[PDB]
């Protein structure tokens, strides 16, 4: 790893800023493009829609998301029961065998800029049914995955951790300064 | 009072179990809350009620909810006080978990230990159940305090030797608090 | 000392069904309407 | 833990019988507060559902207090109960189950004879004795239709 | 003929339909904050300074996201319903009462009644584009409730014109100069209510929109824009039902701050029986808008028909 | 390391669930672990009897029957 | 009525006009055989209901009537008071009585 | 070649499949003009022998898996060849363009300069991708016939079996399906050697 800066240390460090890009951009058409990329990315991960996607228990920690102790509502985060109209999609659950058609389709049918949030141990790696007949081995095989929550029932702050780690992932998405330089 | 249609035991008790009034003031007061919405206005105090209450957002990551000395999260490979890693390579804890997620080999050290040289867990696999550490005769394997360690890929998730040690040396403190504090329950 | 009740033990916990108090009355009600509406045509 | 006790014919102490009688009817409660969060949601009040989870976050927070999981405890075990009770665990129990009865009046206010929630709900489904008892129903299903079939008296 | 005329109605009604798109933008804001305050959790927060800037963060992403399609041949009918929504809840703000002249609308409740029939039209090519049994059942669903209520929609400002004498909608303000309407019409005042939940799709009206027997009824494969001009619509209908019963109850008080105070306070009940009623049948909104309430406007219409035969008498 | 030793032997007990009776149909073969656990949901039960209350109902009816019946399918499908 | 179409087309223009830089502004990314497909839960996939057509009828009939009960608000301080209460007492009754006996029967 | 010596290449033709510049490149909207095709010489002159991207795909692989490809050019056509009329013809035949309200027409394409214009204009103004791939490289790719090379090996030597067209291609455009107006295809001809050798004369 890193150690954490000591604040002996941190004190001498500036600010870090609100765009992960910096303000250092040497042509005007490339920071345009940067404040253009980092308004975008605001505006994504200032309201992701996620998917009512809720296969078993997982769910019962995702509606404790909804719930007044942690209120999802306040992140850009609610509930979309189209698939058209929702963002993300959380596999909060154990995908099954007669599951995968409906998840792909499911997933499909979602318009692109597509996040995925493997919500539990079903979710990701099997799980606690990864050596039976009719699971999954994971959705990492079928649909792709951006966050990993690992709890078996994720605390509802890990899988908000998770929800704050796309969204430190969606300000980090590059677009037009890709488009720039392509 | 209504009276009872069936009559009522004495373990048992009744819902919907009163006769419709027939006189005419219960009529009349009836047809009063269907005409004026005299329960939906009810409901209406009781919901408006509400927006005076406190709000019990807690306002995460500034804020965090309550734990317990006995949560169970990302596990993590302890270690003695002299410096020696703790876990012997008893492989309890493999025999133990129900997903199967640990996988242990192990030889023999230049010293003569039993030290282990592959402990995985596999997080993907593994379903936080803290049968490990109940089945750790030493205290070796523990569940950690840590809980926000969302990966951005699926490979991340396969927890090392290496990265159980590291979790063991970056937790170590509340880890043994924990186990200071929970130690006589078990 | 164990997780055990206090001595005296707990006092009794609240289960049954208490309504809100309700102000109005049908025939009031009614009254109350035809009188409103009575000054408000005038 | 009552198949495998009875296969192996232990008797759990008394301590155990009663933190396990506890144990299931806050289990009661996080059940029941799910069945009319859920109904109500698929009828369209969506207000109870929040207003009843609060509650049950409080309950997950006792699980996790005695177990160490919001939920999934492992906490019963053949033989008894794995660990024992945190000391001033019932001192909290104690004020959340006198807290309790407000906020199911609350709910009640808003849910309960309110006359679209009964316009979805009665006359709605209706089963009857010989249905519910050829067609193996329990429970609830059992008792809605007015069979006094409750499985916690008559075989304790 | 005098052209600063057409120059300042112009201006007008262009500041008229910029301040209500604003105006449906912080109402989604609003209804998104005090609808979580009507249960214990929060509304929107954390986004620039205290949620504000939110409903920007719903526009910058909804007009960024990938314009699906029901089917990939044919697919221009799909674009005709969002832009009559969006044309239909900013051209029904043309009949507000100015007093200010901005247009001499002579006949205010037919044209409201024009645009309140168009509201099937938009729903019901929302409903068949989209290429889904489930579309199609929510726009006929839609369609059968804004066209049952159509009619008692109808008899109910039917019955208030005569209480004015004419179809002028400032003709709202002079006969309401010492007192409201809301002491005299307040069972019209709640039959209003389940009017204005019922043309415009809320919560206690929502068999057409909702989330749980459909997934969605006619915004179900509306995204990327479209989604966002429909949500706009429904919302800038929501203002119009609040204007219109802030008009004809409440004192039509059209200078007055308190006027648009009381706007925010309509919109304030309208969120509030958003987070409260449970959602009615097919069935008993049947019963509910061919017998109940028609056989109220039929009712309470002869008791005007009375009442103005009465005072022209007296007068 | 390896589970208790259970006599050999069938049982099938029962208690009240919120949902319903559930039951364990648990039969031993001596060994540490069981030969057989079946498991009695009352939610399979009562899912069991939705194709006959759910017709000549309304749509809206069946979404309120699947809101009463307080089935979850995890115990369903087992 | 002329500054009436001009406004509308306005609005017309204005909304067409946003579509059209909100269709620019979306995201192109590559079509697909599962994303044009219409949306049925999960599982990839109406006859004509007779009383729905019953209900647009009633609702023909109803909208028609109420078309001869929006004139006489204007004509009651234009005409004899003998024949329009009567016109209008008869009119309502009608209705009425033709209501309560198709809810009868 | 000159870099490394021991490269294998492989020539595809010109490629076919799903979220393809062929079948997608033909059935655009921006490709057509008033619900008529242009092609040049009327799409007779050129003849086309398109391969699958699995096929393809399957090359890659064997030719990585087996060595003795090292420094090998391999064409990578089809089974047979096509000409681009009966191509298209075919692909409209697929698509339900072949009913008479429709008013499918193929005229040439040297006598309309407007639509050059258009895939001009097409590629000025595009930031990204010009839509359809109808820039004026893609232009002459369609206009330059495919020719194959005796004594150069095919990928039957890399031991893939060729998907034939008809099997693959009306599953790729029955997505691309026009809806059916108010009021199974036949397929198309396949061009041998003495025909392409008669039609070239
Ligand atoms: C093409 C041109 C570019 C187009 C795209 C632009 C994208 C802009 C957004 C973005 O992502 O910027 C990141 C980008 C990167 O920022 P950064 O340098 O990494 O972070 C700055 C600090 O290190 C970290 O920031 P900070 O901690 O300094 O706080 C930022 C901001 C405080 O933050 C905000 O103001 C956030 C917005 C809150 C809005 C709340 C009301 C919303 C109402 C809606 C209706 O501070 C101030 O504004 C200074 C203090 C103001 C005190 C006011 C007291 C009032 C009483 O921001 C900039 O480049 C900033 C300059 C350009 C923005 C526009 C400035 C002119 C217009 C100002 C408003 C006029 C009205
Ligand atoms: C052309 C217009 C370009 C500016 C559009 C407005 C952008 C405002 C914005 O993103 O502010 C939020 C962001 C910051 O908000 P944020 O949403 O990234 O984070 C909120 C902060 N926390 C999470 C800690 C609660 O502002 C900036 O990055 C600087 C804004 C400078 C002023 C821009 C114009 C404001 C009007
Ligand atoms: C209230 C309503 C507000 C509506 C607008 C809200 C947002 C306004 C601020 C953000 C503007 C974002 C513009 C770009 C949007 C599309 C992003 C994208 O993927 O671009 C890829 C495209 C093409 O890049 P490409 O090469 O990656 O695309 C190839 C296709 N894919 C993505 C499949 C690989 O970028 C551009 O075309 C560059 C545009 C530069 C100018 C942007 C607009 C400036 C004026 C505003
Ligand atoms: C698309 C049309 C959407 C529905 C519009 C309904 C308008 C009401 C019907 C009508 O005839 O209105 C007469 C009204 C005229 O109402 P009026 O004649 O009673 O008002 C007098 C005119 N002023 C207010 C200026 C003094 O005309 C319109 O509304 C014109 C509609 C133009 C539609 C353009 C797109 C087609
Ligand atoms: S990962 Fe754990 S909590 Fe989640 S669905 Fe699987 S068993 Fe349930
Ligand atoms: S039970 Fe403990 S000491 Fe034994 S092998 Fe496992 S971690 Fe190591
Ligand atoms: S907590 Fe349970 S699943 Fe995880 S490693 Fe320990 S025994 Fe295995």
């Amino acid at each position: 790893q890193q150690t954490l800066p000591v604040a002996e240390v941190a004190q001498n460090l500036p600010k870090k800023g609100y765009s992960p890009f910096g303000t250092k951009q040497s042509s005007v058409a490339e920071w345009s493009l940067a404040r253009l990329d980092d308004l975008l990315n605001w505006g994504r991960k200032g309201s992701i829609w996620p998917l009512t996607f809720g296969l078993a228990c997982c769910a019962v920690e995702m509606m404790h998301i909804a719930a007044p102790r942690y209120d999802m509502d306040r992140y850009g985060v609610v509930f979309r029961a189209s698939p058209r109209q929702a963002d993300v999609i959380i596999v909060a659950g154990t995908l099954t065998n007669k599951m995968a058609p409906a998840l792909r389709k499911v997933y499909d049918q979602m318009p692109e800029p597509r996040w995925v949030i493997s919500m539990g141990s079903c979710a990701n790696g099997g799980g606690y049914y990864h050596y039976s007949y009719s699971v999954v081995r994971g959705c990492d095989r079928i649909i792709p995955v951006d966050i990993y929550v690992p709890g078996c029932p994720p605390t509802a702050e890990a899988l908000m951790y998770g929800v704050l780690q796309l969204q430190k992932k969606v300000k980090r998405m590059k677009t037009l300064q890709m488009w720039y330089r392509k | 009072e209504p009276k009872d249609i069936v009559e009522v035991p004495k373990g048992y008790v009744y819902v919907n179990n009163k006769e419709l009034s027939m006189e005419f003031a219960d009529i009349t007061d009836r047809a009063a809350s269907t005409m004026f919405f005299g329960e939906l206005l009810r409901g209406f105090a009781v919901t408006l009620a509400h927006i005076f209450k406190e709000p019990a957002t807690i306002n995460y990551p500034f804020e965090k909810g309550p734990l317990s000395p006995r949560f169970r999260g990302e596990h993590a490979l302890r270690r003695y006080p002299s410096g020696e890693e703790r876990c012997i390579a008893c492989k309890l804890c493999e025999a133990i978990c129900p997903a199967q997620a640990i996988t242990i080999e192990a030889e023999e050290r230049a010293d003569g230990s039993r030290r282990t040289t592959r402990y995985d867990i596999d997080m993907t696999k593994c379903i936080y159940c803290g049968f490990c550490q109940e089945a750790c005769p030493v205290d070796a394997i523990v569940e950690g305090p840590n809980f926000e360690f969302s990966t951005e890929t699926h490979e991340e998730l396969l927890y090392n030797k290496e990265k159980l040690l590291c979790n063991g040396d970056k937790w170590e403190s509340e880890i043994a608090s924990n186990l200071q504090a929970d130690h006589l329950y078990r | 000392k164990q997780d055990l009740p206090p001595p005296g033990g707990y006092k009794k916990i609240p289960f049954a069904r208490v309504p809100p108090k309700s102000y109005f009355t049908g025939f009031t009600t009614i009254g109350t309407y035809v009188v409103v509406t009575a000054v408000g045509l005038g | 833990s009552l198949a495998v006790e009875k296969l192996l014919n232990i008797d759990v102490p008394l301590r155990a019988k009663y933190i396990r009688t506890l144990f299931a009817e806050i289990t009661r409660i996080l059940n029941h507060i799910m069945a009319v969060g859920t109904h109500a949601l698929d009828v369209g009040a969506l207000t109870p559902f929040f207003w009843l989870f609060e509650e049950r976050e409080k309950m997950m927070e006792f699980y996790e207090r005695v177990s160490g999981a919001r939920m999934h405890a492992a906490y019963i075990r053949p033989g008894g109960v794995s660990l024992d009770m945190p000391l001033g665990l019932m001192d909290d129990i104690y004020e959340f189950a006198s807290k309790f009865a407000e906020r199911l009046d609350e709910v009640e206010d808003v849910l309960t004879t309110n006359r679209i929630w009964v316009q979805r709900t009665e006359d709605i489904g209706i089963v009857t004795a010989e249905e519910a008892l050829n067609y193996g129903f329990s429970g609830v299903m059992l008792r809605g239709s007015g069979i006094k079939w409750d499985l916690r008296k008559q075989q304790p | 003929m005098f052209y600063m005329e057409f120059i300042l109605s112009l201006i007008g009604s262009l500041l008229l339909i910029i301040c209500v798109l604003v105006s449906v933008a912080f109402l989604t804001l609003l209804e998104r904050k005090v609808l979580g305050y009507i249960q214990i959790r929060k509304g929107p927060n954390k986004v620039g300074l205290m949620g504000i800037p939110q409903p920007f963060c719903d526009a910058i992403k909804l007009f960024t996201k990938e314009q699906t399609y029901p089917l990939l041949s044919n697919y221009l009918s799909y674009y005709i319903s969002p832009i009559f929504s969006l044309f239909l809840s900013l051209f029904v703000w043309m009949c507000m009462p100015f007093f200010v002249k901005l247009y001499s609308f002579n006949l205010g409740g037919l044209f409201f009644l024009c645009c309140t029939s168009l509201g099937v039209y938009t729903v019901m090519v929302a409903g068949w584009s989209s290429n889904s049994n489930y579309a199609l059942l929510g726009g006929l669903r839609a369609v059968a409730q804004t066209i049952s209520y159509e009619v008692s929609l109808a008899l109910i400002l039917l019955s208030f014109i005569f209480l004015i004498g004419s179809y002028n909608m400032i003709y709202f303000f002079f006969y309401q100069v010492y007192m409201w309407f809301l002491i005299i019409l307040f069972p019209m005042a709640l039959v209003w209510v389940s009017i204005s939940l019922a043309e415009t799709n809320r919560t206690p009206f929502d068999f057409a929109e909702g989330e749980s027997e459909l997934v969605s009824g006619f915004n179900v494969e509306y995204s990327s824009g479209g989604f966002a001009l429909i949500f706009m619509a429904e919302y800038a209908s929501i203002l119009f039902m609040s204007m219109l019963f802030c008009v004809i109850f409440l004192g039509c008080d059209v200078f007055n701050l308190l006027f648009y105070m009381k706007l925010t306070f309509i919109s304030f009940v309208f969120i509030w029986v958003r987070g409260t009623l449970p959602r009615f049948r097919y069935d008993k909104l049947m019963y509910l808008a061919w017998k109940c309430f028609l056989s109220f406007s039929l009712n309470y219409l002869l008791f005007f028909i009375g009442f103005k035969i009465l005072l022209f008498s007296l007068l | 390391t390896q589970g208790y030793q259970v006599p050999p032997g069938a049982t099938y007990t029962a208690i009240e669930a919120p949902k319903g009776e559930f039951g364990v149909y648990l039969i031993s073969d001596g060994s540490s672990r069981p030969y057989r656990c079946k498991i009695k949901a009352p939610g399979f039960a009562h899912l069991a009897a939705l194709e006959k209350i759910g017709k000549q109902h309304m749509l809206a009816d069946v979404v309120a029957i699947i809101g009463t019946l307080d089935v979850v399918f995890g115990e369903i499908d087992r | 009525m002329f500054s009436i179409i001009f406004i509308a087309l306005l609005i017309l223009l204005i909304t067409t006009i946003v579509m059209f830089l909100a269709s620019i502004l979306s995201k192109k990314a590559l079509i697909d055989r599962e994303k044009s497909s219409p949306f049925e839960c999960g599982f990839d996939p109406l006859p004509f209901s007779l009383r729905f057509f019953l209900i647009t009828i009633i609702f023909l009939i109803f909208d028609v009537e109420i078309a001869l009960i929006l004139p006489m608000i204007i004509i009651m301080k234009y005409s004899n008071i003998m024949i329009w209460t009567i016109t209008s007492i008869i009119f309502i009754l009608i209705l009425l009585i033709g209501l309560y006996h198709e809810w009868n029967q | 070649r000159d870099a490394f010596p021991n490269a294998t290449i492989i020539r595809p033709a010109d490629i076919y499949g799903s979220e393809d510049r062929f079948l997608r490149y033909y059935a655009h909207i921006w490709r057509r003009q008033f619900r008529s095709m242009p092609l040049w010489h009327k799409g007779e002159k050129t003849v086309k022998q398109p391969v699958y991207v699995s096929d393809v795909a399957q090359a890659i692989i064997n030719a990585a898996k087996d060595p003795d490809s090292a420094g090998r050019i391999y064409q990578a056509v089809g089974p047979k060849r096509y000409q681009l009329s009966e191509l298209v013809d075919w692909f409209h035949r697929l698509m339900r363009k072949d009913q008479k309200r429709w008013g499918y027409m193929r005229y040439d394409m040297r006598w309309d300069p407007t639509f050059l214009l258009k895939a001009k204009l097409n590629s000025f103004i595009c930031p990204g991708t010009p839509i359809g791939g109808l820039h004026p490289a893609r232009i002459e790719r369609e206009a330059v016939t495919d020719k194959v090379l005796t004594g150069v090996p095919t990928l039957e030597d890399l031991g893939v079996t060729l998907t034939t067209m008809e099997q693959q291609v009306p599953w790729e455009l029955r997505p691309y399906r026009a809806a059916l107006y108010y009021d199974t295809p036949s397929p198309p001809k396949c061009i041998e050697a003495r025909d392409e050798l008669r039609l070239f004369a």
